[PDB]
Order: structure tokens, then C-alpha cells, then sequence
RNA sequence: UUAGGAAUAGUUAAUAAUAAUUUAUAAUUUUGAUUAGAUUGUUUUGUUAAUGCUAUUAGAUGGGUGUGGAAAAAUAAAAAAAAUAAUUAAUAUAU
């Protein structure tokens, strides 16, 4: 329990949590230059095993 | 140094010959550019030079540990190959904190030593001219960090003094110029051992001239005159140390009256035969020798027509002989080790021992040792690396005290022998007969 | 205020630089405040310190705050193993409630140093004292017909590839882990004595069985653990009706001897019958007089198998036993990311023209491209430097040798190949004499910490030495582009470790929904 | 944990396994190997019957013994049973020694086989403790005996719970054949005190005192007090005063004595140069030898009294 | 104070107790108002060794290439609802599968029935929110048969642990109020035959001779021995 | 103690100093120390 | 308190005025002000025949957080800090 609470930078080791805060705490001045775009074409592609699941299907209908 | 960038590890991406750090890379990084071969010197501030310098030390011996007295000698060899790439530039004043004329603030081990007033408005253009008496800017476009490092203990010297605590009481400083070695608190104990052996036995042996040999910075001198002998002289192959000593005595009052200090190789020169100097024999003779890690280890046998050993076991056979020249009859010689020679090395047979049982030509008056109570360098060479004892080192190292007199001074010595508690040797109890 | 003693002098005020509490943060591991761009593949070197190195800084070392997608680095860590003692219920007393799990680690260092004051004999430790049983206890698993030593180790390869990567088409794991011993025992039986090298489980005499329900525990009674490794340890599916193994993520790396047809000892050499180039003068004494080199044991001569112990679905930690180097081949898939990265970054950030000087620090006015070039081409020499490059069957990659000591943590990523050799000793090169000759022929003296090697178609299994200990770690997640770009360290300092490492990498709108 | 192995079974060999088979509970696996098989059933039936709280094994090669122990603890009969056991077999306990295994040995033997075992034993890799026991049977099933361990010092402290399972007072002696040469020196004292309390006890008679039990309390109180003192002396009054009374049986006697003292002059350096560099001992021996083939050699210590003269009688026709 | 340990005792600061008066001892923070609190570190903290082998998805993540086999997203529902029931049962995991939403039924934890600990909750109302595992419940507290006058907020109806028993003769449609169940010594007459007293005022539960035993051995007066 | 005018006490109240117990320092076990 | 002595001001009072849109011949200072320099004070120190000369080390601290009763809060060998941890003694710290 001690060697938790060391890891952080309190003072009088009082079981507190201090975090640290770096110089850089956010994505745009980390070089990122905007947020991420999902590719909306991709991720709306049927999977695998749903297209198996429509080729057992037009094997059954039929 | 100059460098020679055709012989550098990458001529075409540094044409300088070195990489410059600019203070961005970690030290493991720089770490391993030395390693391999690089020579590193810093782009804008001493400080990216001051942080390379402490975490690759400390890199080094987390690589190679301590852990035998083999791995003490590899340590102090690498360490040595490393130190000697991290430079800093010659111009260290067109560095950025250097010192800062209007904010009084710099960065650098001469606020340790120095004020922040007194550095950044005089101090730092005396330190400039103190430099090129040593390092003149027109043979060195580089400085090894070590040495920029030991400039700056050394201008601490010259300016201020140096107190030899718990040897000299507060107020008599030394001031060795550069180049001089001086004792750190290891360093001290052997010598702590002997002015209390010189308080108790003065008088009962009667010793009025005493020869202090190899003094450096005169700190063997200075413990002599302060427990009563009278008459000092010391013996120094450097010239600087010898203009720096006799300077200090008449700096340390009037109680430094009588010591001398001359130049000589180990003992006074016992040329002259029509000037007859040899009526002027001394009673007690004190070497205090150093012991580095490179000399402790290497002492083998060398020459034809003159065979010589070297290293430690080579400057006490130096010693072993011609003490005798100058011993008058009824004198001792006194020597002070540290039994890092023993430590360090200890599959080779005991110096020390080697004379007594082997050679006969001296008979073991008296032998003390005590612990080692501090810690930090030991025999430093002022222009290399700092290199701390640890702990599994500092606990079996003793302070050692020989006391040696003549094989042809028995008869006098003969009753001391007798007393109850003391080791004669058998040739000394042949020569009593009751 | 304090008592001070008055003077008629002016007072000294002294702005004494101290120990810096960055660096030892950064040598330690614990700074979780460098913000470093331009990830490379060099590897970093870690002292741990007491208490200062958790799972917490480990994350933070294994993906900094520049936005990494792969812990593409081998960390090694210097004095970083810990021992753990099995823990049990208290049945009497008050109540009920278990003790005896304790960490030996970072006091109890392995090595301990002999002093002592009195071809010449000295005393050191060459072997991890704590874990010595628990190879005594896999060592003698395997000491001795052939056939069935031969069928013992083909048996106990750890996932039937044992590290080696070796092409096996339309072959079972169980006739695989045969192949592999079979192609090991042809490769050595030219050899009058060599060895290799194989990645084993823990035999079933290196684990009992507990009465309590069923409690499986290590035969020396300590268990060689990473307090500071993070994720969850590789679970292993028994096979003999599929369970999990007790201990099949500690495995260990055996050095076993074919046959074919602590006390060190130090020698001074001597000699019968231009020197420092880098310095533009001539001195009367060299500045360094001798080097120091680390002595390596002999490779047998070598088609040739691949000899690369190759993790491919694991992380590794390694434990030495002994002084090894190990030689790091890295894989093109981690400089390739690491170059496209920091070309990424660099025409991200760095779009001027740069002016084309002579070199990177020159003369002129730095701006924020030539910040960026001449840290990059920094990191550029740092690679160039800690490095050699081999040759490949027609390949050619980074090898970097790295010195591993007894009590250290050197982690291994996936896909990361590594090559053991055993470090037999230290020997002393003087630079007036290497300067006109081979360091061979400049030997002064020379200390061998490893006296070991006896000399008393197919080959024959002699002998079995652990040298390592390989804690297997289930596989760290790669982040995606999404991932990465939203990946911040500042939200990681205190907490979501355990979130980033259970489920695949980290949240794409982590925080900020 | 760590498994156990003790090894024999005979008059001192089996209130140890006893003892590890009463203070383990359930922490340390129990092993026996004997001379013999049925012995060694013998023994873990007995252990058995009467309550054990841990698991114990019989076994009758040192194989298993080794590749299953970690720790063997050997307490046999002679030195040639150990010499046999521990190195001269084929299956030996320190020619197939696992590295780290701890094998330490009971049994009073010369100062060369301990040094041949603790050399095999580190080329081995494993640790060789020589630590020979002194006390009673009955005290050894009390959990009072003396060790003097011999070996390494971190495998001194490993053992210390091991050892004081069985033994109240063990000590460290240092290095690896130290520890069975303070055996050779204690019975050697044992020798020389009681020669010397016995001719004290002549001389007392001669100087005619009658008065013995207000004498041993003075001689207790002064300088030349020691428990073979204490202990002889009211025998030796009824063997002075009533010399034709013969000396009754005791547990120790002259040739379990004779048999601990005849490894010293094996373990002793050359002593034909000078013939004579221990005095009070071959004076002691002496006596101790003219006891013995007079017919009382089964018989006490004490008995030396009657044969003070007779240890005059190598000394005056052999120079 | 209004309610001091041994009135005022002054001898040491452990005699005063653990908090010197059940008001809180200031009046900026009201949570420090002395309560029965319970342990939500390990109730909170539910089992997630079920889950392990069971592919969950996110809310957000509607997309077609994320989707799950039909098996799998029955395993993992069923693999979900294993993980919230690990640890105990919830006020609102216990009143969503009871007719009327369980109202007029008694709910407890379950050390409130152990001892000479006598006390439950007859259930009022309850505000489901979106998340229908926490909320709001109301209920009338009744301790050793004595019962309040009003409904009160029920403390840790979140966390779980909670049991009841279903009775229909008990449920409240959502039409009528649920009635204050009643005051066994002041609205319905006492009768030692329905309810007998486990505990009351002045009464101390003797010592069970375990417990004797172990702190006789704890404390050195009984020879306890290996 | 009390069993099954002096002033009797409850023996769970008041122990007897159970003879399971060994006696470490008596007062038998001095020596005298002479200074001057 | 100043070896070479002159001006000072978020200013003084009144006020149905918290939070001053007003009134006044306003306030400090040659009986020494403000500013600048030196600056914790203090029958505790030293000396002497001395109501003389000469020294001082209790302390406090309008922007770090409106928290807390009170900012005194970025570091102090005890001031033992909510179950008798320990209360025989000496080192009580190095360790
Ligand atoms: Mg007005």
C-alpha cells in the first residue's frame, strides 16, 4: 500500500493521489492536427461471417 | 584538446568531429554515443554537458559493477575511456550559462564555491585568465569536462583557501594551484593515525628533524609541526607544489618557521662529497605514498642492466633502500598505507612484508591499523574522473601505520623489544642475550 | 529564524548546483513529463531505484507521450528482479486472512561483492544466488538413454517452436517440436563440443503439489517476478482435456550442450620484440592509456540454421542467470514505423525549405526545422553508433549488442529476433600497442570469470544450463492511426492502465465524449 | 518450502526424523532412507502410529533422495558408513548432487573426509555443512543437542530452523572441516580434564583429606573448576577408597571415547620430528588405553584412576 | 454535545470514540454525519473472471463491420448479466422482476438480520432513471418492530447485497398507496406468539464460548500449543 | 478468589497467572556491582 | 537612529454615505515629518565605585487554494496523532 502511494508526488506522504501534469496534455500540440476521421464506408461493410450467413440463406431459400 | 575529425567515428555528418547535444536526446543516448567512440561536446549551455556528464558515470557503473577487486580496475579503465569524450568547448563563455551579468545566476559547480554577486560581475573574468595559463586558447579548442570541472575546484584554491579538517585547526589553509592532490576525507585518516602516533611518541623516542617524502600538497608536513617536532623538511618532485607549500607556511603564521621544502625525485640529492651534507641525518622519515587503481595493479619487474619494479611495490622498494642514507642510527621510518594494495590486488604477496621477512634490512618496531569511518574519493588524480568507494570496498579497508628501524640499529631499539605486549622478531632476541 | 552568528564581512550566498532531480527521474524511469518526438529503435537503458519504478512509469516507458502505436523498444533494466514468496491463509489466530506475499525485489540484490584483504584466483559471483535451486532443480530434470533425454527436451519446447523460426509445411506442433531438436542435433554433430539455445517450460519436477484447493508451487520456493511489468502474464493451455498450466508464463532459456565425432582467474600477459589519431598533436603521455573490452565466448563455425530465438506471439522479459550479450536483430516492421513517423513529423512540422547548409549545426539562425533536423540527425548518430549491420542469407538490419547482467529486466518486444552468447570475462587493451597491431596481440592483462568449458552422424545431449529466465507476457496492443492521434499521456498518470492494457488499446474518444 | 531427507537410522539416527516429523506441520516434506529397507518402514510406521501431521516418504536408493530433496540431513553410525554413503557409492549423495541441494552430515568423521565432501560438493555446486552432534539419545528426544556447523554462512542461516527443530545450541564454527575438529578438541578436553580431576582426586587422598563433598565445593569455586569435575568425583571417591571395588558400566565409555580420539592423530599434522608436541593429551591417551585393554573399556571414565601410573609406564620404557 | 461516548471522559482520545457526537462536527460538510455505512469496495467491485473469452461491445459502436455473431451476443448478454449478479443482488435488480415494482415487499441486507439485529425496508416507491440497475428508492425503515411515520431516501440502495422475499398478500398496485406497516407495540396490540424482542434497551447478547475461547488463547490464559 | 471476612474476587475478572507460563527474571537472579 | 535638517499626501473631519457623484477656512511637519541609509525588538550580555558605556538570534510576513473557527499551508528529533502499539532502566541516535 506504501509502495502505491509513493509512486505519486505528494509531499508528506499522506496517502493522497497527486498526478503529475506534463507539459503537453492535449492531442493538438502533439502534432495531431485535428481529430480523427472514421472511414464511414469501411466500418458499414458487412463482415464475414454475415455474408456466410446470407450465402446459407440463398442456399436454403431455393 | 584539439580534435582531429579525419579519425572521428562520422567525418561527413560532423565535420567538427564531435556531436553536439543542444539539450533534447536522453543520457542513455548520449551514453551510447560514447561508447562507441564519439566525442560529445555541448551546443548552447554547460548545462546539457553537466547532465551528460553525471548520468554516464552513473550509467557506467550500473554496466560493470564493483563487485571484486577486477571489476574496481575495469570500472576505473572504462570510466576513464568515457569521461575523456565528453568535452566542452574552449570559449566557455559564449556559452548561455556561463554567468548572467544582470540576473546574478549561472550554472556550474563555482556557485558551490563561489557568490552569485562576486561570480557574475569579477569572478568570472579572473577564471577566464586562469584558464589560459594551463589551457591557452590558441593549443586547445576543446576541454575535457574534467578538467573544466578540476579548473574550477583549483581557481577555488587560489582564491580562497582549503581547510585540512580534522588535520589542521580551522584556520590554516593550503591553497594548492592545479595540478596538486589534494586529500579528501579518506585520504585524511592515515594521516589522522600518525599525528596521533607523533603526539604520544615524541619524546620517548626523541625526534627533532623529520623528512616528510612525496608531500603534494604539504598536508604530511603541516601534521608534523603541529604535534611539536621542531625541525621539518619535505620532499617534492613537483615544482609547483614546492613554491605553493613554502608560501602557505608563511600564510599559517608564525608556528611554520623552521620547514623547508625542496625539489627531488624521492629523497635530497647526497651529491656533493666536499660540501658534506650528510651530517645533517634526520630521526624520523614519513612516506605517505599514493595508490591509484592503474598503479596498484600493474607493479611488475622492468629492466636489463637496471631491474626495477614498478607500480607501488616499485616506489616502496625505492623507499626500502635508501632510507638508510639519511636515517641516523637510533631513527625510525614511518609509513602510511590505506591496504588498498592488498584489497585491490590480493593475489600478489604483501609489500610491506616482503621487506621484513625477505630482504632483512629493516626490524618492525611497531604496526597500528583502524577502520576507515568516512567515505568519498581516494588518491585522486585531479584531472580524471571522481570515483567514490563503495560500500563493500570502505568496510575492510584499514588506515595502516609502519614503523620500521635499522638491522643495524638492534642494540639500541633492544629494550623496547623486551617489554611485555611486543613482537620481536627472532634476530633481535639473539643480539639482547638478557 | 535561525540562530546566525554576525560577521563584519560580507555573507556568501551560494546557488549550489545539486544532484538534478530530472535526471535521475529520467534514469530511473519515472519523469512522466518528457514529451520526445522521433521515436527510435535504440534501446534504453533504466537503473531502477528504490521504490521508483511500478507498473505506472512501465507504461509510460513502453509507449511515451509522443504518440506511439508499439512498444517498438528493448528496455533494459538494471537491478530491476524481483522474488516472491508464496502466500497462504492463516487457518488459527483471530480470524482468517492471508499473508506471505512479499517482493524481495530491490533489496535483496543478486552479486553480492567479496572484499577481502590478505593465474591468480579471485572471488566473485557469477550466479543469481536466489534463483540458484530453481535452476539446480530444472538442470538436474535433465541430467542422465539419449532417446529419451532427446524426447525430454523435444517435449518440453514452449509451443512446440521453442523461439526458433524454422519453415514447416503441413506438420503438426507434436512431430514440429521433434523436427526442431532433430535439425539442432544435425546442425552440431560437426562440432566436438557446441550448444544452443531453446526457450523450455517448467518441467513437472520444478512444480509440487499443495494440500490445502489445489495450490501448484516452485520447487526453490521463490518465484522470479516483474512487479513493474504491466498487462497480463501468457496463459499456457496444458495438453495431456485442455486446463491451464500453473506456471506457463515463467519459462526458461536453456544453453544445451552436443557432442559430435565461483572463483574467476586472471592472467598478466607480456610481450617480446599514430597512437591517440583523434587528437591533432603529439602528448608525451597518451590521455587514456588502456581500454577495456568485454570478453565474449567462442560461436562454432557454420545450409546453416537461423539460431534466432524469435517471440512471435509473446513479450518477453528476460532474467539473466549469467553475464550474456545479446545480440538484437530488429525486425522491418519497427524501423519501418519509426521511419515513416518521423518523416511524418518532419514534414508535418518542419515545412521550410531548410536552406541546404553544409551540415545540420551550423552556422545560422535555428529555427524550429533546424531544431527538428539536428535532432533527428542526433538520433540518426545515435543508432548509427550503438549499432553494427550484418548480413542476411541478400538482408540486412540493425544488430544491436546489449550487455546483460545478473538481477536485470530486459524486455523484448514481439517480433523482436535476439541471438545469446555468454560473457566469459574482462581483458585490458593498452592504446600504445593496439595502435601498431591487432588488441589481440595488445593484451595486458585479462580476467576469466567463466572457467567453464571441458573438453573430456548425429549428436548427443551432454549437458543443460538455464541462463535466463523468459516471463511471458500476453501480447501488448498496437494502436491504430484513430488511437493514436487521440492518445494522451497526461490521462494516464494516475489510472486506465489496466483499462489500456485488458482491452485493445485505448479509447478513440477517451475523455472527451 | 524446502523437502527434507534424513538419511539412517540406527541409535541417535531416528529421534531426528522423529523430531522433523513432530516439528514440521505440514510445512517441510519428510523423507527416510535407512541402511536397510524394513528399517526405514520400521521408522515411518513408528512415525506413523504415534500422530504425524505431514506426509513422509520411504525410499531405498539415494537416487530419489536426491532428485527429490533438497535438503539431507545424514546422521549414521561410523565414519565408514559415511564415507560410503556419501561418496564411495555409485548413486552417491555428492557425485550426483543437484546444485543448491544442502547435504549435511551427523556423523563424527576425520578432517579429510569432510574436506574430500565440501570439495565435491562445491565442484558439485551444491553445499556441504558438517556439523557432528554431541549429547544423549534422551536429550536428542528432548530437543537438546550441540552442533558444530561447518560450511557456508548464508547455508548456516538457511539451516537454523532445520537445526533447532532437534537441537538447542548450534553453532557456527566457519569454514568446512571446522566443524568436526571441535568435536576432536572437546573430547580431547574431556580426556585431559578428567586424568587431571582424577589425580587430584589421588592426590587429595594421599594429602589425606576426608572431607571430598566440602572439597569439590572449593574446587568449584576456584580456578581449576570444570563439570568432568563435578561429574566424576563422587564415583571417584568410592573408586579411590574402595580400590578393589570394580567400575560400574556407564552409557559413555573408554572405547567411545578411544573411537572419536583415534581420528585426531589422523587429522593431526606430523608429529614424529619432535614425538612428542602435545603432552597432557598422549598423557591422557595413555591412561585412556591402559583402561581399556585391562578389561575395562565398556566400564566409565572414571575408571582412569586405577591406570594413572600405567601411563607412566609408556613414557619410561619408551625413551 | 448532544450525544457523548460515557458522557464527558477525557482520559484518553480513544475514550471519547471514533467521532464525538453523531451530528457532524461541522456544519459545512453535511456528509459527515454519522450513518451504517457499507463496504463498497468489495460489493461494487464485481467478479470480471466471467467476462473473460466473451466479446463485448461498446454503445457508440453501431457500425456493421463491429457486429457479432447472434451465439456470441447471447453468450455475452448472458455473460453480462453473470457479471452484474457476481457480487449480490441490487434493490433495483430485485424490484424489476417483482409485480408492481416490488412495492409493499421487504427488502434487506443481509447482516440486517443476524445478531440481535432486527431492521428492514417495506418498499414505497422507486424512481427507475435510464440506467435502470441504480435510481431512487423510498421505503418505511422498520427496526425491532417499531416503524417510521414517512417514507424515507433508503442509503445504499445501489450497491448490492440486498434480499427479499416476495409475498403477495404485501403488493401495492401502482393505483393505491403503500400502507406504513404497522408499530408492533403502538398501533397493533403486542403479542409474544408473532413477535418476540430479540434484542432490546439495557440488553447486552452474551458471550459465545468460541469467541471465550479464542480470546483466553489470544490473550495467553488458555495453553494454546501447536 | 472465589470457588464454585476477606474479600473474595471473581476468578475471570482476576487470572491466577497461569502455570503454563515460565519465569524469566526472579528476584533470585541478581548479582551484586561494586563501584567506587 | 542618522557629521553637512524641508516639505508630505489614493490624502483629514462630517455624513440618511454598507459600496461617500455632496460639504469644509481639511490633515502631517522646524516640539523635526515623508522619502533615502542602517535596521526584529528586549532592567536577560560584558565591564565598573557607578541611574555610565557596550551587546542580543522571542517573533511576524495584503495575489498558492476563499478552503477552514483561525492561512500560519510545500516542510520541523514527538507536541504520540480518535483499540493500552510500547510507559523496566541507560544509549533514545548513527544503524
Ligand atoms: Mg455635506
Amino acid at each position: 500500500e506504501w509502495l502505491y502511494y509513493k509512486q505519486f508526488k505528494t509531499v508528506d506522504y499522506s496517502y493522497r493521489v497527486i498526478p503529475e501534469l506534463p507539459e503537453k496534455y492535449r492531442p493538438h500540440q502533439s502534432g495531431i492536427d485535428q481529430a480523427p476521421l472514421p472511414d464511414y464506408r469501411e466500418i458499414n461493410k458487412m463482415p464475414q461471417w454475415a455474408e456466410c450467413e446470407e450465402r446459407r440463406q440463398s442456399k436454403k431459400t431455393v | 584538446i584539439t580534435l582531429r575529425p579525419d579519425a572521428t567515428v562520422d567525418p561527413e555528418r560532423y565535420p567538427l568531429g564531435y556531436v553536439p547535444l543542444d539539450g533534447s536526446e536522453s543520457v542513455d543516448s548520449v551514453w551510447s554515443l560514447v561508447k562507441s567512440g564519439a566525442f560529445v561536446a555541448p551546443l548552447s549551455k554547460i548545462e546539457t554537458i553537466h547532465r551528460a556528464h553525471v548520468g554516464i558515470r552513473y550509467l557506467t557503473q550500473s554496466e560493470y559493477p564493483a563487485l571484486s577487486s577486477i571489476d574496481v580496475v575495469g570500472l576505473q579503465t572504462r570510466l576513464k575511456e568515457l569521461c575523456s569524450r565528453l568535452l566542452i568547448r574552449r570559449d566557455f563563455w559564449v556559452l548561455d550559462d556561463y554567468n548572467d551579468p544582470e540576473l546574478n545566476s549561472s550554472f556550474g559547480i563555482q556557485n558551490m564555491y563561489f557568490d552569485n554577486f562576486k561570480w557574475s560581475q569579477v569572478l568570472w573574468r579572473r577564471f577566464q585568465q586562469y584558464v589560459e595559463e594551463y589551457f591557452p586558447v590558441a593549443e586547445h579548442t576543446h576541454l575535457t569536462y574534467d578538467e573544466y570541472l578540476q579548473l574550477l575546484r583549483s581557481f577555488s584554491h587560489f582564491e580562497q583557501g582549503a581547510k585540512l579538517l580534522p588535520l589542521l585547526p580551522k584556520r590554516y589553509r593550503i591553497h594548492p594551484p592545479f595540478g596538486v592532490p589534494a586529500l579528501s576525507r579518506i585520504d585524511m585518516e592515515p594521516l589522522l593515525l600518525y599525528s596521533q602516533w607523533l603526539k604520544n611518541f615524541r619524546g620517548p623516542l626523541k625526534l627533532d628533524a623529520a623528512l616528510v617524502i612525496r608531500s603534494g600538497c604539504g598536508a604530511a608536513v603541516f601534521a608534523t609541526k603541529l604535534n611539536g617536532v621542531p625541525i621539518v623538511r619535505g620532499v617534492d618532485p613537483n615544482p609547483r607544489a614546492v613554491m605553493s607549500c613554502r608560501k602557505d607556511a608563511q600564510r599559517m603564521g608564525r608556528r611554520f618557521d623552521s620547514i623547508s621544502f625542496r625539489v627531488g625525485e624521492m629523497f635530497p640529492d647526497k651529491d656533493d662529497g666536499n660540501g658534506v651534507p650528510n651530517s645533517r641525518k634526520y630521526d624520523i622519515i614519513v612516506f605517505y605514498p599514493d595508490q591509484g587503481c592503474y598503479n596498484l595493479f600493474f607493479t611488475n619487474a622492468i629492466g636489463e642492466y637496471a631491474p626495477v619494479l614498478t607500480g607501488f611495490a616499485g616506489t616502496l622498494e625505492h623507499f626500502f633502500e635508501e632510507a638508510g642514507d639519511y636515517l641516523s642510527d637510533s631513527g625510525v621510518i614511518v609509513l602510511c598505507c590505506t591496504n588498498v594494495y592488498s584489497i585491490l590486488k590480493p593475489t600478489e604477496p604483501h609489500p610491506i612484508e616482503y621487506e621484513i621477512k625477505v630482504n632483512r634490512r629493516w626490524v618492525l618496531l611497531d604496526y597500528y591499523d583502524m577502520p576507515v569511518r568516512g567515505k568519498g574519493t581516494l588518491s585522486h588524480t585531479p584531472t580524471d574522473h571522481h570515483y567514490r568507494i563503495p560500500m563493500e570496498m570502505r568496510k575492510c579497508m584499514r588506515s595502516e601505520l609502519w614503523v620500521l628501524h635499522k638491522m643495524t640499529s638492534i642494540a639500541h631499539f633492544a629494550h623496547i623489544h623486551n617489554i611485555p605486549g611486543a613482537q620481536p622478531p627472532s634476530c633481535v632476541v639473539s643480539h639482547w642475550r638478557n | 529564524r535561525m540562530p546566525r552568528k554576525p560577521t563584519p564581512y560580507v555573507r556568501k550566498f551560494l546557488e549550489g548546483c545539486p544532484l538534478p532531480e530530472t535526471l535521475v527521474d529520467d534514469i530511473a524511469g519515472a519523469n512522466l513529463k518528457s514529451m520526445a518526438p522521433f521515436f527510435t529503435t535504440a534501446p534504453r537503458y533504466i537503473v531502477a531505484a528504490e521504490s521508483r519504478l511500478s507498473k505506472l512509469f512501465f507504461h509510460h516507458a513502453l509507449y511515451p507521450a509522443g504518440g506511439a502505436r508499439r512498444p517498438c523498444r528493448v528496455l533494459i533494466v538494471r537491478g530491476g528482479r524481483s522474488v516472491r514468496e508464496p502466500s497462504f491463509t492463516i487457518n488459527t489466530g483471530g480470524g482468517r486472512g492471508e499473508v506471505g506475499g512479499g517482493s524481495r525485489g530491490y533489496r535483496d540484490p543478486a552479486r553480492r561483492a567479496y572484499f577481502y584483504a590478505r593465474a591468480g584466483l579471485v572471488k566473485r559471483a557469477s550466479v543469481d544466488g536466489l534463483l540458484s535451486p530453481l535452476c539446480g532443480v530444472i538442470e538436474a530434470h535433465f541430467a542422465v538413454g539419449g532417446e529419451k533425454l532427446c524426447v525430454t527436451l523435444a517435449g518440453l519446447l514452449s509451443g512446440g517452436h521453442g523461439g526458433l523460426m524454422m519453415d514447416d509445411g503441413n506438420c503438426a506442433s507434436n512431430v514440429r517440436a521433434a523436427k526442431r531438436v532433430a535439425r539442432l542435433l544435425h546442425d552440431a554433430a560437426h562440432h566436438l563440443s557446441s550448444f544452443f539455445y531453446v526457450h523450455t517450460q517448467l518441467p513437472d519436477s520444478a512444480l509440487f503439489v499443495s494440500r490445502p484447493v489445489a495450490v501448484f508451487r516452485l520447487a526453490g520456493g521463490l518465484e522470479p517476478t516483474v512487479h513493474f511489468a504491466v498487462g497480463a502474464p501468457l496463459s499456457v493451455l496444458q495438453r495431456g482435456s485442455t486446463t491451464v498450466l500453473p506456471f506457463g508464463h515463467i519459462q526458461c532459456l536453456l544453453r544445451v550442450r552436443t557432442r559430435g565425432g565461483n572463483t574467476p582467474w586472471c592472467n598478466t600477459a607480456g610481450n617480446d620484440d599514430i597512437v591517440e589519431p583523434w587528437k591533432l598533436g603529439v602528448s608525451l603521455d597518451p590521455k587514456v592509456p588502456f581500454f577495456m573490452r568485454t570478453l565474449t565466448e567462442k560461436r562454432p563455425s557454420f545450409v546453416h540454421m537461423n539460431h534466432l530465438l524469435v517471440r512471435n506471439d509473446c513479450e518477453t522479459y528476460l532474467l539473466p542467470q549469467r553475464e550474456l550479450l545479446l545480440s538484437f536483430h530488429v525486425p522491418e516492421e519497427a524501423e519501418a514505423m519509426c521511419k515513416e513517423q518521423n518523416e511524418e513529423r518532419m514534414r508535418r512540422q518542419a515545412a521550410l525549405g531548410y536552406g541546404s547548409p553544409s551540415h545540420v549545426f551550423a552556422e545560422g539562425p535555428r529555427t524550429f526545422a533546424r531544431v527538428l533536423h539536428g535532432m533527428k540527425a542526433n538520433l540518426a548518430a545515435v543508432e548509427e553508433a550503438s549499432s553494427t549491420f550484418r548480413q542476411g542469407a541478400s538482408g540486412s538490419s540493425r544488430v544491436y549488442e546489449v550487455r546483460a547482467l545478473p538481477g536485470d529486466v530486459v524486455f523484448v518486444p514481439r517480433g523482436w529476433k535476439y541471438s545469446v552468447e555468454r560473457i566469459v570475462g574482462t581483458a585490458i587493451i593498452d592504446a600504445v600497442a593496439a595502435s601498431t597491431a591487432s588488441p589481440r596481440e595488445a593484451l595486458r592483462a585479462v580476467f576469466r570469470t567463466a572457467p567453464d568449458p571441458p573438453l573430456p552422424s548425429n549428436a548427443e545431449i551432454v549437458g543443460v544450463e538455464v541462463d535466463a529466465f523468459v516471463l511471458c507476457y500476453k501480447p501488448y496492443p498496437v494502436l491504430s492511426n484513430a488511437q493514436a492521434s487521440t492518445y494522451v499521456a497526461a490521462n494516464y498518470v494516475h489510472s486506465g492502465i489496466d483499462d489500456f492494457y485488458a482491452k485493445g488499446g485505448n479509447d478513440v474518444y477517451h475523455k472527451y465524449t | 518450502s524446502l523437502n527434507v531427507g534424513v538419511v539412517g537410522m540406527g541409535n541417535m539416527g531416528v529421534p531426528i526424523a522423529r523430531n522433523l516429523g513432530f516439528k514440521a506441520r505440514s510445512a517441510m516434506y519428510l523423507q527416510i532412507h535407512s541402511r536397510a529397507l524394513s528399517k526405514a518402514k520400521r521408522v515411518c510406521d513408528d512415525l506413523s502410529v504415534d500422530g504425524a501431521t505431514c506426509a513422509m516418504r520411504i525410499h531405498d536408493r539415494y537416487s530419489t533422495m536426491t532428485k527429490w530433496c533438497d535438503v539431507i540431513v545424514l546422521a549414521l553410525a561410523d565414519v565408514k558408513a559415511s564415507r560410503h554413503a556419501l561418496l564411495e557409492d555409485n548413486e552417491s549423495l555428492i557425485m550426483n548432487a543437484r546444485k543448491g541441494q544442502i547435504i549435511v552430515d551427523h556423523t563424527t568423521v576425520d578432517a579429510e573426509t569432510s574436506r574430500e565432501c565440501a570439495h565435491e560438493a562445491a565442484r558439485r555446486g551444491a553445499y556441504f555443512l558438517d556439523a557432528p552432534m554431541s549429547g544423549s539419545p534422551r536429550a536428542c528426544f528432548n530437543g537438546q543437542l550441540l552442533l558444530m556447523v561447518g560450511g557456508d554462512a548464508e547455508t548456516f542461516q538457511k539451516m537454523l530452523p532445520i537445526f533447532h527443530m532437534y537441537a538447542d545450541n548450534v553453532f557456527h564454527m566457519g569454514e568446512s572441516g571446522s566443524g568436526t575438529a571441535a568435536k576432536m578438541i572437546s573430547q580431547a578436553l574431556v580426556a585431559s580434564h578428567n586424568a587431571a580431576a582424577a589425580e587430584a582426586l589421588s592426590m587429595a587422598h594421599a594429602l589425606g583429606i576426608e572431607d571430598q563433598s566440602k572439597l569439590v565445593q572449593v574446587l568449584d569455586a576456584s580456578w581449576g573448576s570444570s563439570t568432568m569435575l563435578r561429574r566424576n568425583a563422587p564415583l571417584l571417591q568410592d573408586l579411590i577408597r574402595n580400590p578393589d571395588k570394580t567400575p560400574p558400566t556407564s552409557a559413555v565409555s573408554v572405547d567411545r571415547l578411544l573411537s572419536d580420539l583415534a581420528h585426531l592423530d589422523a587429522s593431526l599434522p606430523k608429529r614424529g620430528g619432535e614425538d612428542e608436541p602435545f603432552p597432557v593429551f598422549d598423557a591422557a591417551l595413555r591412561s585412556l588405553a591402559a583402561a581399556s585393554d585391562a578389561g575395562m573399556g565398556d566400564r566409565d571414565l572414571a575408571s582412569v584412576v586405577h591406570y594413572i601410573e600405567a601411563g607412566e609406564a609408556e613414557l619410561r620404557n619408551r625413551t | 454535545r448532544a450525544d457523548p461516548l460515557n458522557g464527558g471522559s477525557s482520559m484518553t482520545l480513544g475514550s471519547k470514540g471514533s467521532k464525538l457526537s453523531p451530528e457532524p462536527h461541522r456544519r459545512r460538510m453535511p456528509w459527515t454525519a454519522a450513518k451504517e455505512y457499507v463496504p463498497g469496495v468489495v460489493l461494487n467491485a464485481r467478479d470480471k473472471m466471467v467476462l473473460d473469452g466473451v466479446q463485448l461491445l461498446d454503445i457508440e459502436s453501431i457500425d456493421r463491420a463491429s457486429q457479432l455473431d447472434p451465439l456470441e451476443v447471447l453468450r455475452a448478454v448472458v455473460a453480462t448479466r453473470e457479471y452484474n449478479i457476481s457480487t449480490g443482488k441490487n434493490i433495483f435488480q430485485l424490484a424489476s422482476q417483482a409485480t408492481y415494482n416490488g412495492r409493499g415487499q421487504r427488502f434487506y441486507r443481509k447482516e440486517w438480520q443476524e445478531g440481535t439485529y432486527d431492521k428492514y425496508v417495506t418498499l414505497s416507491a422507486i424512481d427507475f432513471d435510464r440506467d435502470g440497475n441504480k435510481g431512487t428508492a423510498y421505503g418505511y425503515i422498520t427496526f425491532h418492530g417499531e416503524t417510521t411515520t414517512r417514507p424515507v431516501q433508503v442509503d445504499f440502495a445501489d450497491v448490492p447485497g440486498w434480499y427479499m422475499d416476495f409475498v403477495e398478500e404485501r403488493a401495492v398496485p401502482f393505483t393505491g398507496i403503500v400502507p406504513p406497516p404497522p408499530s408492533i407495540g403502538t398501533d397493533v396490540p403486542v403479542d409474544p406468539h408473532s413477535y418476540r424482542l430479540k434484542a432490546y434497551p439495557y440488553y447486552d447478547a452474551p458471550n459465545p464460548p468460541e469467541f471465550v475461547e479464542r480470546l483466553l488463547k489470544d490473550r495467553g490464559v488458555l495453553p494454546d500449543t501447536p | 478468589r472465589r470457588e464454585s471476612d476477606p474479600v473474595r474476587y471473581d476468578p475471570l475478572l482476576v487470572p491466577r497467572t497461569p502455570s503454563h507460563w515460565s519465569v524469566g527474571v526472579d528476584a533470585t537472579d541478581v548479582r551484586r556491582r561494586w563501584q567506587i
